[PDB]
């Protein structure tokens, strides 16, 4: 009975892939939605004869979120087998800054070169970061969206590349290594 | 080292000055090495603290954690010796 | 002071067979080639099972609950063993060979792959008694066309399968009734399949085979049946599958390839996660954890052990043991650090308490013959055959200097100075022992004098002399300190070897050829007692020996001897199969010691079996390498005079069972002897024996309970003494005040002064009560230190099991309070920030 | 006869648990990178990126050790949180003092240095509390030296150090035992 | 930074390494010491010095050992006596 | 192959026949050509136990 | 090299060494926590030079 109304960033994605990715989600969890346009929102409920499952329309409906947000198709089916995965769509002014010219220097402090700072961030720390210009949509783990968490406060906050790019390191090791 | 050496006839002589003046001299010596071993100690951690935060600060540091540790290899110090195979 | 016990072995960490891990991570078991060794890799602690198989053992398996253990001979010789009683419950005899023992995950009933059969025994309840025949067989199961080389049980507890050396694999239900769910036969395999497995669910099997194929087999349509999905393949080209193991929770697969690498997979899409490499060797053994993700890996030919978690690209160990090669041994002064020396040159600081080596040394290319230590441990010395004795750190771990002679002659012995100072070594060629400076790396001179081989040397801890054991027949005493350089010679009966001395350094503990051991002393030669030894020794007979065990010549002497650091007993192990530990003073031994019951050995028996001799040659010496399928273990190097030499393919025999160096434990009333079958440490630290001193009709356990409400406590702790139980003991030392310790410790009778140095320095190494422990190290070193001067030798072992705990676990927790002082007194008073 | 946990409130006892728990603590980087294969091993690099998530079988998202340490404020009360602090495995202790989520406002380094301060004071578990500074020093030692000076950290880590003043009685006896086990052993 | 220079010439040696102490305690305790965090730029030359200190450090500490012998010659006098 | 000259070939071969001097093989130390032709089993076989037993005299065959 | 070897194992490897040899080695100054093989334990702390 839930309603998700995607947004002008994923547009011409999600009608691309308007039935690529709604003939998966009604093979496995049969959920009544539609692609209503008109409104710009798809609306999905619990099918008459499919509805073995409460937390099929609450997961159909991140997976529409992640969709929605800027997730890909791969993040789309990790939101299928999400037994164990969590998204927090942690925006700017949370850790609130200057959001002219500082915010400008986070940028290219969060991308460093050319996004490589974002894709060095994802890969060690295992998470999968959705950075706007001012949203940060990581998703991941229960250790891994707070060692996300408290790396991308780092940066904001202020420290050196020597000792962020050492601490992505040693928390890429503390995760990775459970015993 | 005498009073290693000569400690049997220095325990077994019963003297009140011996006892005032090896009390003294115990509780002084020991503050006076106290004072500086507490300034080396000071300087030891002191400046590790020195030393690693500028391998935070002025290094860069890289994610590639084998080609780290080979980089690491190439840019410690190193000292040649003379060897018999 | 004689119940000792087999408690450790030392090194061998991993010979053949199947490791495995526990139920839980914790403990790792290895089988060695006569027991079972249990290491523990959270809480590090190792222990060796005290039983002896018959042979090498083939495989291991545990039960779920930690609690049955049964370990299977390579011909079948089952023993059970009580694992948290840790003693022995049924010795089986399974009539076959037995390739793969795995209990079901519920545990109650157990299958076995022997022969070509798979036999599936319920297990006997651990809580029941020991009977006679706690064995019973629920089936055996026939359906095999050659023999059965691995087995893996169900998720679920009501399905086996079994693959075999038939290119076939089957599915055998352990239910009566379910017989026409599962029973369809698996094939297909070009090669020899070792392993198949159930996946997460019960629907898919995947079999691994020997030649590279991977078949992943589906209940499907083209009723309908068993049809194969995907074939994988390895494209290994001259690399061949040696065994697998699959944990389904996390899909992983890994393989051993027999070129030494091993593959991690995983198994619905065959992607290799991490590839990585050993060495040469073929990697023999492959087990998972039960949470999957801890992976033990092991090789069999260089006998090393190697586990590894897949999901961080790094170790936790890589160990490496070796067999039949352990020359010599050296103590640390410190009673947990034992080092050895191998045949590969390789200097390795073992553990005591995990049976795992610090450190390596590798340094030198020849076999390294002797070793001993110097100056508290710091500094460590090496002889080899390379021409050279090499000083060593264990600080830094490096050499100081590499000392040799003047041509590079060889080296038998090393000895060094209580100062480190001068270090000298012995050779069979040249038998001059050379002197050289520790500081200075050129040599002194060469004390001379010998006819042959001076074999043995050490020098005296207090008089600061050398005494050199020669083939001469001659024992040679050399006063090279302070204007002296002289020489006294002690003659003796026969070809001399292998010579020690006291720590109080006045006598000569020597071990003649003919069998007797003599002892000397040095200040006045004359002889003060001399004890026989060649009765009290099993010398093994050979199976290419043509002669009796009785008048076999071979290894009725001793080879080598150490006082004990009390001055009160003798070690003596020798070529043969025995370790004797003979009282000086009495003359007599305490009590004798099989070292090994392995015919995997040569001399463990003096009487062969009469059904191996045939009309011509023996049955065990026919040489039967060309029966083995695969190619390199049929390929024969084997050099005509290899004895003793650099490898085990170029023997062409079994090797031969000896201990070759023996010293005691400088702490904890233990002695460590090197043998064939590794690094054997017997010792008396379970204290489960009831030992008295002075008792009488009215002290009991009662009276030292009584005795501690009422508040005597010097008449409970002495009298806690006549008992000397360990827990009556540690019964009134936690209970008493702080305030009423130096009453107590004043007054304790010089009598029980070595009990409560034994047991502190024994107790406080192991206990979280630093402060409480240092308290009565302090009171009871402050009110009686004048006897310790006094009796030196008589506390000599208490003494330093006590500084060792206060260096060991004691020195760094106050070096963390200092480093933890300092960086704070600078962080909070020093500069601010920008 | 099983030992007692500690004789009396006054002694100071160690932790329960293996002794090199205080080595694993100090030393956690050098002994991964020792333990760390010579080469890097090959991978296929098409792997899924949640394969480790992939096991076959900002209130709410804050940790229990957070949630404690915030409630462990609240209740003026650590042993709750000690507890959990001694029985976490050392790549999780780690991955907790390195990320205590304390920058900007500095209230969680100081909930959790009077979480020690607490500790020292219950006298059990000494060797692993000592370490616990020496990882918050060793992780944010620049961190409390660019705020130092302010009056709510110094306060905190003042109280630390009149707790740890009689600390130094286990140094004394130690520099008092074997000197004259030394003298001793070797007259 | 010129004076820490000659600072690590004195710590090389074991008689002078307490005025060479001294010298680098007075940097961080009796200078102006905000000002001289804010420096950078000696911080390898700095780096050079430390494992002197720490030899330095461990002898010490071994002297502090070797006077508690008087502590036992004390207590053991006064127990006789 | 290797030139005569040859300062690596100078140390080599005299390493050579010292270890077999050493060994018992070859019993000359002159000539290097009695490396390729002296060098023999029959040479290498009366190194062996018995046969030295032979030249020592202590056995009858 | 491997003449050597298989001269030595068929002389019961007691074997007559090589005069002598003076060569050249490097030491990194690793710590020398990371100069042994893979263990849960250690004894030295200090720098390897």
């Amino acid at each position: 009975s839930r309603k998700i109304m995607v947004p002008p960033h994923r547009m011409t994605p999600l009608r691309n892939s308007w039935t690529k990715i709604y003939p998966p989600l009604v093979e496995h969890l049969k959920l009544q939605v539609r692609m209503n346009l008109k409104t710009k929102s798809v609306e999905l409920r619990t099918n008459p004869k499919f509805t073995t499952d409460p937390g099929a329309l609450q997961k159909g409906a991140d997976f529409i979120k992640a969709f929605t947000l800027g997730f890909d198709l791969d993040d789309s089916i990790a939101l299928l087998r999400l037994d164990d995965l969590y998204i927090e769509t942690f925006e700017v002014k949370d850790v609130k800054t200057l959001t002219g010219d500082h915010l400008s220097r986070a940028i290219g402090r969060i991308a460093g070169k050319d996004g490589k700072t974002k894709f060095a961030i994802e890969n060690a720390t295992r998470t999968r970061i959705v950075l706007a210009d001012s949203k940060i949509h990581i998703l991941g783990g229960f250790t891994h969206i707070r060692m996300a968490r408290e790396s991308v406060v780092s940066l904001i906050l202020g420290s050196p590349p020597g000792k962020v790019y050492g601490n992505l390191r040693t928390v890429a090791s503390r995760l990775k290594e459970r015993y | 080292f005498i009073i290693k050496f000569n400690h049997k006839e220095l325990v077994s002589q019963k003297n009140e000055e011996l006892k005032l003046q090896i009390n003294r001299v115990k509780t002084e010596l020991r503050s006076a090495l106290k004072s500086t071993e507490d300034d080396l100690g000071f300087n030891v951690q002191g400046l590790k603290f020195v030393k690693q935060q500028w391998n935070l600060r002025h290094n860069y540091e890289f994610v590639d954690e084998y080609d780290q540790q080979e980089k690491e290899s190439n840019s410690a110090r190193k000292r040649v010796f003379g060897t018999v195979i | 002071k004689s119940d000792f016990k087999f408690s450790n072995l030392l090194g061998t960490v991993y010979r053949q067979g199947n490791i495995t891990f526990s139920d839980d991570g914790k403990q790792l078991l290895s089988p060695v080639g006569n027991r079972v060794s249990v290491f523990d890799l959270i809480n590090n602690k190792s222990f060796t099972f005290e039983y002896e198989h018959r042979k090498n053992i083939a495989a291991i398996d545990l039960n779920k609950q930690g609690t049955l253990l049964i370990s299977i001979d390579e011909d079948g010789r089952a023993i059970l063993v009580n694992f948290k009683a840790r003693n022995v419950l049924h010795h089986f005899n399974f009539k076959e060979k037995c390739s793969a023992v795995k209990f079901s995950p519920d545990g109650r009933l157990f299958a076995l792959a022997s022969g070509r059969f798979l036999q599936i025994w319920k297990t006997p309840d651990v809580n029941k008694d020991r009977q006679f025949a706690p064995f019973v067989r629920h089936r055996v199961h026939a359906g095999h066309f050659q023999d059965i080389t691995s087995l893996t049980w169900s998720q679920d507890s009501r399905f086996i399968l079994t693959t075999s050396k038939d290119l076939s694999a089957k599915i055998w239900s352990v239910d009566s009734e379910e017989k026409n769910l599962a029973a369809t036969t698996f094939n297909g395999h070009r090669d020899y399949v070792m392993g198949a497995f159930f996946s997460h669910d019960q629907e898919k099997i995947y079999t691994v085979s020997k030649d590279g194929a991977v078949f992943v087999w589906e209940f499907t349509k083209r009723k309908y049946s068993w049809r194969i999905t995907k074939k994988h393949f390895f494209y290994a080209n001259q690399a061949k599958v040696k065994c697998v193991t699959f944990h389904p929770a996390t899909r992983l697969l890994a393989v051993g390839f027999t070129s030494g690498e091993f593959r991690l997979y995983d198994l619905p899409d065959f992607t290799l996660i991490q590839q990585l490499s050993m060495g040469q060797n073929p990697v023999n053994t492959v087990s998972v954890n039960q949470t999957g993700e801890w992976l033990a890996f092991g090789s069999s030919k260089l006998g090393q052990l190697l586990v590894y978690e897949w999901q961080s690209e790094s170790y936790i160990l890589k160990q490496q043991g070796h067999f039949d090669s352990t020359n010599s041994l050296a103590y640390s002064p410190d009673g947990s650090r034992v080092v050895t020396a191998s045949e590969d040159g390789k200097i390795k600081v073992w553990d005591i308490t995990s049976g795992f080596c610090l450190a390596t040394f590798e340094e030198h290319t020849s076999s390294v013959t002797a070793v001993q230590f110097a100056k508290r441990g710091q500094v460590m010395f090496s002889s080899s055959l390379d021409g050279t004795v090499r000083a060593w750190d264990l600080i830094r771990y490096r050499n100081f200097r590499t000392f040799t002679g003047t041509e590079r002659i060889q080296f038998n012995c090393l000895a060094v100075d209580p100062s480190g100072e001068v270090v000298c070594a012995g050779s069979l060629d040249n038998f001059d022992i050379h002197v050289w400076s520790v500081q200075t790396g050129q040599l002194l001179d060469a004390l001379s004098g010998h006819e042959g081989p001076v074999s043995c040397l050490s020098f005296s801890q207090e008089n600061s002399v050398l005494a050199s054991a020669s083939w001469d027949k001659t024992i040679r005493i050399w006063s090279i300190f302070g204007r002296s350089q002289q020489v006294e010679p002690i003659e003796v009966y026969s070809d001399v070897l292998a010579l020690s001395m006291r720590p109080d350094g006045k006598e000569v503990a020597v071990s003649t050829l003919k069998g007797q051991i003599s002892i000397f002393n040095i200040e006045d030669a004359k002889q003060v007692g001399n004890i026989d030894c060649r009765k009290d020794i099993i010398s093994g007979r050979f199976n290419q020996d043509r002669f009796t065990a009785k008048n076999s010549e071979r290894s009725k002497f001793f080879t080598t001897i150490h006082y004990s650091f009390d001055g009160m007993a003798i070690v003596a192990g020798g070529n043969n199969n025995s370790i004797c530990l003979y009282d000086v003073p009495n003359e007599v031994l305490l009590k004798r010691f099989i070292v090994s019951r392995n015919m995997a050995l040569n001399g463990t028996l003096e009487f062969l079996n009469s059904k191996k001799m045939t009309e011509a040659g023996s049955l065990d010496l026919i040489d039967d390498a060309g029966e083995n399928s695969d190619l390199e273990d049929r390929i024969d190097n084997s050099l005509p005079g290899s004895q003793r030499g650099g490898d085990l393919s170029t023997r062409k025999m079994r090797p031969e069972v000896r201990v070759t160096s023996v010293q005691f434990s400088p702490t904890a009333n233990a002695f460590a002897a090197a043998s064939t079958e590794g690094l054997l440490i017997y010792s008396t630290n379970d204290t489960i024996l009831f030992d008295p001193f002075d008792l009488d009709v009215d002290v009991t356990p009662h009276s030292t309970v009584e005795a501690l409400r009422e508040k005597q406590f010097l008449n409970a702790l002495v009298m806690a003494f006549r008992l000397n139980e360990e827990y009556l003991i540690n019964k009134v030392y936690e209970a008493i005040p702080i305030k009423e310790i130096p009453l107590v410790a004043s007054n304790i009778p010089a009598i029980y002064l070595p009990r409560i140095l034994k047991f502190i320095g024994d107790f406080a190494i192991e206990s979280q009560h630093i402060e409480f422990n240092l308290i009565w190290i302090k009171a009871l070193l402050s009110a009686s230190g004048g006897y310790i001067n006094e009796h030196k030798y008589l506390f000599s072992t208490a003494m330093r099991s006590i500084q060792r705990f206060i260096v060991r676990v004691a020195k760094e927790v106050v070096n963390t309070t200092t480093d933890n002082k300092y960086t704070y007194r600078f962080l909070v008073s020093t500069d601010g920030s920008m | 006869y099983t030992s007692l946990e500690q004789i009396d409130k006054e002694l100071l006892t160690l932790s329960i648990g293996p002794r090199s728990k205080m080595n694993t603590l100090l030393h956690l980087d050098v002994i991964r990178k020792r333990s760390k294969p010579k080469e890097a091993p090959k991978k296929s690099e098409k792997l899924p990126f949640f394969l480790q998530l992939s096991g076959e079988k900002r209130l709410g998202f804050e940790s229990h050790f957070t949630k404690q340490l915030r409630e462990g404020s609240q209740s003026k009360d650590y042993s709750s949180l000690l507890a959990t602090l001694i029985n976490f495995s050392p790549a999780a202790v780690d991955l907790e003092i390195r990320s205590l989520n304390s920058f900007e406002p500095f209230d969680e380094i100081v909930w959790f240095i009077d979480a020690l301060t607490q500790g020292l004071k219950s006298n059990k578990n000494f060797e692993l509390y000592e370490t616990f500074m020496s990882l918050l020093f060793k992780a944010h030692g620049d961190v409390i030296h660019a705020n130092n000076k302010n009056q709510d950290i110094a306060s905190a880590l003042q109280n630390w150090e009149d707790v740890h003043k009689k600390e130094d009685r286990l140094d004394d006896l130690v520099k008092f035992c074997m000197g004259v086990a030394a003298f001793v052993t070797t007259a | 930074i010129l004076l820490m220079k000659r600072c690590r010439d004195w710590n090389t040696n074991a008689k002078t390494h307490t005025i060479a102490q001294r010298t680098i305690r007075c940097i961080l305790m009796h200078h102006n010491i905000a000002k001289l965090s804010e420096i950078p730029g000696m911080v390898k030359i700095v780096d050079a010095i430390i494992p002197y200190t720490q030899r330095h450090f461990t002898r010490v500490d071994n002297l502090v050992e070797q006077s508690y012998i008087l502590d036992y010659a004390l207590v053991e006098m006064d127990k006789l006596f | 192959l290797l030139p005569p000259t040859d300062p690596f070939r100078r140390k080599h071969e005299q390493l050579l026949l010292d270890k077999l001097y050493a060994m018992g093989v070859l019993t000359t130390k002159s000539k290097i050509s009695d490396l390729e032709n002296k060098v023999t089993v029959s040479a290498i076989c009366r190194r062996r136990l018995p046969v030295i037993m032979h030249r020592l005299k202590m056995a009858e065959t | 090299a491997n003449l050597v070897y298989k001269l030595d194992v068929l002389s019961s490897v007691h074997f007559v060494p090589k005069p002598a040899s003076t060569s050249l080695e490097i030491r990194v100054e690793t710590p020398t926590i990371s100069m042994e093989d893979a263990q849960p334990l250690y004894m030295s702390n200090a720098s390897s030079l």
